[PDB]
């Protein structure tokens, strides 16, 4: 079946090196453009790198900038981040994220299972004003998320994606492009708005439902995500 | 004071002028307007024809004023451009046959190698004119036009060691190592081309490729000949006889361009095909 | 102007062309080959010796022949794919008097079909042992289903190979000028076939058609570069 | 003995329809579009150019949403273009090199295609792990199949060229239905808006109205002299045009049951490859073997404007579902968008 | 010397 | 020979059965294909053509 598994975590005393290994199974992995995107042990995500298919765009983060090092080896079937100089603000839990880009593709469907890694400005602020909603079992809600530069490009796409990460387990993508739904989801969430307004509603929440809602942007890179609502029962 | 020997010579000189022009152009058009006929063959020959009229229109008028009136009236800047671009186009257009006789042979003695590509002709395109227009910059540092005391536009250089290399490996460049790989191709396509109304009609192949090598081997004999007398052994200083020296190098000139006039001839306007893709044009 | 996703998109597009361009420069140095023939005339005995597709080699050249026959006798429809074609390799069971003129009206109707006015024919008259024995024998004549069999002698322009009598010699050109009578008769110039005799236990045959398709793309290229 | 008085009625009853057509046609769709404006001058311009083919173009189909095309070719590949921006979305290579049709599924899903190793094969674009991989491979004809029109994402037509149409189940891959009656290869067919009855036209030159969901034929038409090579439905599901090899197309209607116009110019000699209405089904379009198609106002069957710029055989051609674009594709690998 | 600036080619 | 039977009659019950449709005059027919495509005329992108800005292929 289709899944991503990384290794080489553990304790990392400062200035020194480490080299993280993510190995794939069961989907066609030399067309499928690869994300790292890293978590602090008590923050919200945050992006750390992209490496495209064929490997022929690499993109980095501006706090990573120049001391991580992505690649992949399509034959063997593996990516790659080779970590120098590390400051104490690199202690996470790092998540290997595959992305596949044609019309009207699902990028960020699956993400890995990350390794716990312990250490001993122009860009779009997607602000998500609520942080806790105490909810109840069967009744709709709603989470709202608020950009700063208007995500609608001219092309008619508005480049907003939705993301659920349940306590203990990895993120799933729920909605790409604010709208359309992503292929294993219930029906009962959908999401709306225009331009700098988004908004997530669900009808008849269950009992799996509860967890961080998460909103990433992808109009431009860095895509950074938001802060994250939990929903408490 | 103009001869006997010019009463004919400018006649000469501005029928193969008009001829070369009318025929390259139109061979360029029939290129650009038809749609049939922008095959991987016919880069090759457009760019021949481009030669063609650079030779027709930049050596001509010049050697021809020169070479009736042996005054130089243009000057310094343009006794230093002139030259390059006459070099650069016959340089051109020498080397381009070369690849026209390179790629038949790859195309008839090696049917089933399938070598000729599009990107094959565009590389050896730019490969003709980048070093055709680097093997001529001597021709551009040296020349000065000097009046002793009717004034000369020509070479200048210091010392007997280094113009005598440089034209022996410029006769090499633009007649010589054309010529043996010219004669190799259509050596092995003569031998290749030697039912019987098939036989008889790919032996005219084999006469007709012969007739190309001919006139090119016989129309640029002379005036190389004759460079590698002059820049290099030294003849044509002391001689009791200038004239025929004059009249020699005019009419190795005229041979020069009666080759450029004649290559859309036996080029393209010879075979039926092109005849009758051109009368759709 | 574009996106993030435009952008990836794009690169996923020009990656898809390289590896297009990769196959085209695998397909254009490939060699098709058409392969026809009757019931009785072991086209798949050739194959087999040396199933639609089936894919050989000979000295580094890729060949590529098919035997579309898993339809009906209407040929008439299916035979516009195959226009591009390197040859078409028509095969003759030459031993059986009885079937030849249908063998020969089958030729007729693909050397003058509308969509073949260029494709070249390479036909082999097969089982040329049966032959041999059939003539030598003198059971079955030849004057009985060819009447002009009877005023037919052997010219003096032809090589017979030695060890055969001269009457099987003549029976072979007579079945040979049969065919190329349709063949020399139409589209002079264009295409042209190439007869070879051939046996069931000769294993020759690739040899020929690597020569009969150098010879092909030899006067295709002869054409196409306003030299002929 | 028998086999007389069974031709005899045979002859009889083919006598007894033709008077019944000869009564039921009063005028002609001629008599009746004379007074109405026609449409003029039409200039249609390439706009893009997709070029990826290695070998000559056999059939396209446009997607229900009316951007991405898929156009398979004789080289072995399918190609899923996304024609606002030229883009190849998908790049799907086949198991058999001779491939005659194509066709887009209207949910986007699945694309099909077949040819002369006589198997629609048909694949799955949506996959959970990013490959385009066969879904499955229907295979009980005994002929070439030259056309595949999905109904939806369970079941499709097909028509082979053993004369014989077939209505296939996906799910399991039998056949369900099988529809008999022509006398020569079937070369195409095209089904109705709703779905509930399709038209095939034969090499026998008759094209004939079958009904999916019971199984007869239900009525014949005989206008042509040669083989029927392209066909396609009026938009309101009452009429349909038909192509042929004797360089004419025509219009028949299915409840006047008879032929109403013919589409012919002296100076055309050669057969129609390709037919498809416009939205409104006042632009009878056509792709012809002289390398250019043609524009016929399909009221007063006067000509009205060529699409010429192909440099070989126009072999396939579609209109969008909105009616913006016209899609020709041909065999010197082009495919060209016109509107 | 007499064959002086007469052009080459 | 009896299969030639079968395929007789099997042809003539296909022709009895495609006898008995009601067909309705060639003038109705074709007056309604008129009405249909003189009602759907504005909608129509390559009869009457959409200006630039609402043309995606531009």
């Amino acid at each position: 079946d289709v899944q991503l598994v990384e290794s080489g975590g553990g304790l990392v005393q400062p200035g020194g090196s480490r080299k993280l290994s993510c190995s794939a199974s069961g989907f066609a992995f030399s067309s499928f453009g690869m994300h790292w995107v890293r978590q602090a042990p008590e923050k919200g995500l945050e992006w750390v790198a992209y490496i495209s298919s064929g490997s022929g765009t690499i993109y980095y983060a501006d706090t990573v900038k120049g001391r991580f090092t992505i690649s992949r080896d399509d034959p063997k079937n593996t990516l790659f981040l080779q970590m120098t100089s590390l400051r104490s603000e690199d202690t996470a839990m790092y998540y290997c994220v595959r992305s596949i880009y044609y019309y009207g593709s699902s990028p960020f469907d699956f993400w890995g299972q990350g390794t716990t890694l312990t250490v001993s400005g122009s860009d779009i602020v997607m602000t998500q004003a609520t942080s806790s909603v105490p909810v109840t079992p069967g009744e709709s809600v709603s989470i709202s998320c608020r950009s700063s530069k208007s995500l609608l490009h001219s092309n008619g796409n508005t480049y907003l994606y939705w993301f659920l990460q349940r306590p203990g387990q990895s993120p799933q993508l729920l909605i790409y492009r604010m709208s359309n739904l992503a292929s294993g989801v219930p029906d009962r969430f959908s999401g709306s708005g225009s331009g700098t307004a988004f908004t997530l509603t669900i009808s008849r929440l269950e009992a799996e439902d509860v967890g961080v809602y998460y909103c990433m942007q992808h109009l431009e890179y860095p895509l950074t995500f938001g802060a994250g609502t939990k929903l408490e029962l | 004071h103009p001869k006997e020997y010019e009463w004919v010579l400018i006649a000469g000189y501005i029928i193969v002028f008009v001829v070369a022009l009318i025929g390259n152009v139109l061979v360029c058009v029939a290129v650009w307007k038809n749609h049939h006929m922008r095959t991987v063959t016919n880069y090759f020959i457009v760019n021949l024809s481009l030669a063609d009229v650079l030779v027709t229109i930049t050596c001509l008028p010049a050697t021809l004023v020169v070479d009736i009136t042996e005054t130089w009236f243009f000057g310094q800047s343009l006794c230093k451009v002139i030259p390059y671009l006459q070099t650069v186009s016959v340089s051109v257009s020498v080397l381009t046959l070369s690849c026209i006789a390179l790629d038949r042979w790859y195309a008839i003695c090696h049917p089933l190698m399938f070598k000729s590509t599009a990107k094959r002709a565009r590389n050896s395109i730019v490969i003709i004119w980048i070093v055709s227009c680097i093997i001529m910059i001597p021709q551009a540092i040296v020349m000065e036009c000097s009046t002793v005391f009717f004034t000369v536009c020509d070479e200048r250089w210091g010392g007997e060691i280094y113009p005598k290399m440089y034209h022996i490996c410029f006769f090499l460049v633009t007649y010589m190592a054309p010529l043996c790989l010219m004669v190799l191709a259509y050596l092995q396509i003569f031998r290749k081309l030697w039912e019987i109304k098939q036989i008889r009609a790919r032996r005219k192949t084999a006469r007709m490729l012969m007739v190309v090598l001919l006139v090119f081997a016989i129309c640029y004999l002379p005036i190389s000949i004759l460079n590698v007398l002059k820049r290099v052994f030294g003849m044509f200083a002391h001689t009791e006889d200038r004239e025929t020296v004059y009249a020699w190098f005019t009419f190795s000139h005229w041979l020069v361009y009666a080759n450029s006039a004649a290559n859309p001839i036996i080029y393209n306007f010879l075979s039926g095909k092109f005849r009758e893709e051109f009368k759709a044009a | 102007t574009l996106s993030a996703e435009d952008k990836a998109a794009v690169e996923r597009s020009k990656m898809i062309e390289k590896q297009l361009q990769k196959d085209k420069q695998v397909y254009r140095r490939t060699l098709r080959l058409l392969l026809l023939g009757a019931d009785n005339s072991g086209k798949s005995t050739i194959v087999k010796q040396m199933i639609f597709e089936t894919k050989f080699q000979v000295d580094k050249v890729n060949f590529h022949m098919f035997d579309v026959g898993g339809q009906r006798d209407e040929r008439r429809k299916w035979i516009q794919c195959f226009n591009d074609v390197t040859a078409i390799i028509f095969v003759v069971d030459s031993s059986d008097y009885n079937r030849l003129q249908e063998a020969l009206n089958d030729f007729k109707s693909i050397w003058n079909n509308r969509w073949l006015r260029t494709i070249s024919v390479i036909l082999f008259l097969n089982k040329q042992d049966l032959l041999a024995e059939k003539v030598l024998a003198g059971k079955s004549k030849i004057e009985d289903y060819f009447p002009e069999f009877a005023r037919y002698t052997t010219p003096e322009d032809a090589t017979p190979e030695p060890g055969e009598d001269p009457r099987v010699t003549r029976a072979k050109y007579f079945i040979r000028k049969e065919f190329v009578d349709i063949s020399t008769a139409s589209g002079d110039g264009r295409h042209i076939c190439y007869p070879h005799f051939t046996c069931a236990v000769d294993t020759e045959n690739a040899r020929r058609i690597f020569n009969d398709c150098k010879d092909i793309i030899l006067q295709m290229n002869l054409r196409e570069y306003n030299l002929v | 003995s028998e086999l007389d008085q069974l031709r005899q009625e045979a002859e009889q009853l083919k006598n007894q329809i033709r008077d019944a057509r000869k009564a039921c046609a009063d005028a002609t769709l001629s008599q009746i579009t004379n007074n109405i404006d026609p449409v003029g001058r039409i200039q249609m311009r390439t706009r893009r150019t997709l070029r990826g083919h290695l070998a000559k173009i056999y059939a396209m189909h446009w997607g229900t949403d009316s951007r991405l095309l898929v156009s398979a070719s004789q080289d072995g590949k399918l190609i899923i273009w996304d024609s606002y921006t030229t883009n190849k979305v998908h790049a799907i290579p086949l198991r058999s090199s001779w491939v005659m049709t194509c066709a887009y599924a209207p949910s986007g899903n699945y694309v099909a295609c077949g040819g002369l190793d006589n198997i629609c094969s048909i694949y799955n674009l949506k996959t959970r792990e990013g490959n385009v991989r066969v879904s499955r491979e229907l295979a009980g004809h005994t002929g070439y199949l030259s056309c595949c029109r999905f109904l939806d994402d369970n079941q499709i037509v097909t028509s082979s060229g053993d004369t014989t149409c077939a209505l296939w189940d996906i799910e399991t891959g039998q056949q369900t239905t099988t529809f008999t009656g022509h006398t020569g290869d079937v070369m195409s067919l095209s089904l109705a808006p709703d779905t509930r009855l399709f038209v095939s036209g034969a090499c026998d030159a008759s094209a004939k109205l079958w009904d999916v969901r019971e199984g007869m034929c239900r009525q014949t038409f005989t206008g042509h002299e040669s083989d029927i090579n392209a066909i396609c439905f009026f938009p309101n599901g009452n009429a349909f045009a038909t192509g042929s090899d004797d360089a004419t197309c025509r219009l028949f209607d299915l409840r006047a049951d008879q032929e109403l116009m013919t589409y012919s110019h002296d100076n055309i000699i050669c057969g129609i490859t390709s037919v498809s209405f416009s939205k409104s089904g006042r632009l009878l379009l056509a792709g012809y073997d002289d390398f250019n198609c043609n524009v016929w106002d399909a009221l007063k069957a006067d000509r009205a404007g060529v699409l010429a710029g192909h440099d070989n055989r126009v072999s396939c051609l579609g209109v969008t579902d909105d009616g913006m674009a016209v899609a020709t594709g041909s065999w010197d690998s082009f495919l060209k968008i016109w509107n | 010397n007499h064959a002086a600036g007469i052009l080459t080619m | 020979n009896t299969a030639s039977i079968a395929q007789a009659r099997k042809l003539v019950e296909q022709l009895k059965m495609e006898a008995n449709i009601d067909r309705i005059k060639v003038s109705k027919a074709a007056a309604d294909l008129m009405a249909y495509c003189e009602a759907h005329a504005k909608e129509d992108p390559l009869l009457t053509p959409v200006p630039a800005s609402e043309n995606p292929f531009r």
